[PDB]
């Protein structure tokens, strides 16, 4: 009865929000965000089993503006959903305040909507993990500085160094800690931290991935529109790795 | 207000003055009725800045969500037929003279006259504004169409200036803006550089004789500028 309408149960816990955490791993796709001196990557396990099926059409990483990214990790269906709800509140952002929606407000924004779904039954919870990746102009200076906002199915928003999120995400994140001890990961190149979100993704996946088996989004502070990093550009990085 | 847009080969020249007037006194001088929708489609705006305003922050804010979600170009033509909608739904409500135009690879350079009714004309060269009437002659005579990128620009400044020299609506800068497969080109002609202006055309030099000195004689002679003379 606690586990079937979103209600709290007796140890104060919502049991269908704790299981669209689970929907989130259950496709088995592991992404590794992480933020370096002048760029945002997102990178994401873009298994194609089918040789049938044409690589291009499935992604993981949307467009919600020309200046902040996505990467849905969890139901394929419900990150397409909260895209769509991205792009909505993107818009009506940009055409009530005639600015950019900034990535901090955006992410705010749809962990408002996710937490509406816990507390109104019979909506479901978008089983998702939301991964926005944008420059965001400081009002200091008027410098563009990297920022990663992850949404949870609670509702919960924060801003990440670095994030994974799917399959083995505990161990990604192990890997990624272990590696900001030694560095300061807020002062590194977009090609060292690459070769960092990489090598967390090799790491937790427990294999050597191939160029074409992630797709890797990008802002940086040059060029601060989300583009799709070129196969070209990862297979340097993978090499890159491999050898160190 | 003239605003105007030509199509070269790759694509195509909108030219507007700059001017708009409370009727008879300027309240902006220095305009910017050349209205970005897309990277390479702008709108040109004649009638009611509230209103175009209005519908161009619309029709971008529609365009730019569109382009998004397609993960494509937008083309000149979705832009045009968007503007149509909300210039049409709206008929009786706004005063709205616009021409989209702008390029996309698909069309190339294109432009369309959405003018007040709410029709949308697809064209090799729109007129807008007030002054628009003083140019149907203008190009009837004067353009030639197949010019080059320049000679377009050079021709849709000549226009404009030759629309604001007669229409008292009209004046200011020339802005223009080239929308193509490269960069957009935008640049603005001051006044005082302006390409034709009557008060520099040497026809218009000599004053009319309507003064005319008290003489015992019908030969009109030139105008008295002078009590002892």
């Amino acid at each position: 009865f606690d586990k079937y309408i979103t209600v709290f149960s007796p140890e104060g816990s919502l049991y269908q929000v704790e299981y669209a955490f689970k929907a989130v791993t259950y496709p088995g796709l592991l992404t590794v965000a992480i933020r370096c001196k002048d760029a945002v990557l997102v990178v994401t396990q873009h298994l194609i089993p089918d040789r049938l099926m044409r690589p291009d059409s499935v992604t993981a990483l949307y467009e919600v503006t020309p200046n902040i990214g996505c990467c849905m990790t969890g139901r394929a269906p419900d990150g397409r959903a909260l895209v769509q709800r991205a792009r909505e509140e993107a818009s009506d952002y940009q055409y009530r305040y005639g600015v950019e929606i900034p990535i901090a407000v955006l992410a705010k924004r749809m962990g408002d909507k996710a937490q509406v779904r816990t507390q109104q039954a019979g909506l479901r919870p978008m089983g998702v993990v939301s991964t926005f990746i944008g420059m965001d102009q400081s009002d200091q200076d008027g410098s563009l500085k990297p920022q990663i906002y992850t949404v949870d199915p609670a509702g919960w928003t924060g801003g990440h160094i670095a994030c994974a999120a799917g399959k083995k995400q505990v161990e990604a994140m192990a890997f990624l800690e272990k590696r900001q001890k030694s560095t300061e990961l807020d002062a590194l190149t977009q090609k060292e931290a690459a070769m960092i979100a990489l090598a967390a993704l090799q790491s937790a996946i427990g294999t050597a991935v191939k160029a074409k088996e992630v797709e890797v989004g990008r802002c940086t502070a040059a060029n601060p529109a989300f583009q799709r990093v070129p196969n070209s550009e990862v297979e340097e990085w993978l090499t890159a790795v491999a050898e160190a | 207000t003239t605003i105007l847009a030509v199509s070269y080969n790759g694509g195509v020249v909108l030219a507007a003055d700059s001017r708009t007037s409370s009727g008879t006194y300027v309240v902006n001088r220095a305009s910017n009725k050349l209205t970005k929708l897309t990277k390479k489609i702008y709108c040109c705006r004649s009638g009611s800045a509230a209103d175009t305003q209005a519908l161009a922050e619309r029709v971008s804010n529609y365009l730019g969500s569109y382009q998004t979600d397609i993960g494509a170009g937008v083309n000149v033509a979705t832009a045009a037929n968007l503007f149509q909608k909300m210039c049409y739904m709206n008929r009786w409500n706004i005063s709205a003279g616009i021409i989209v135009a702008g390029y996309d690879p698909i069309n190339g350079g294109s432009v369309y006259s959405i003018p007040s009714g709410g029709s949308c004309v697809k064209l090799d060269y729109a007129l807008g504004g007030s002054g628009s009437i003083f140019l149907y002659s203008f190009f009837d005579a004067n353009y030639k169409p197949g010019m080059s990128k320049s000679e377009c620009v050079a021709f849709c400044q000549r226009a404009v200036a030759h629309a604001y020299s007669r229409d008292g609506s009209s004046g200011g800068l020339i802005r223009t803006i080239t929308l193509d497969a490269d960069e957009p080109e935008d640049q603005t002609i001051p006044w005082n550089r302006s390409p034709y202006c009557m008060e520099k055309d040497p026809k218009y030099v000599t004053q009319a004789t309507q003064n005319q000195p008290f003489s015992s004689s019908a030969k009109i002679t030139g105008n008295r500028m002078s009590s002892t003379g």
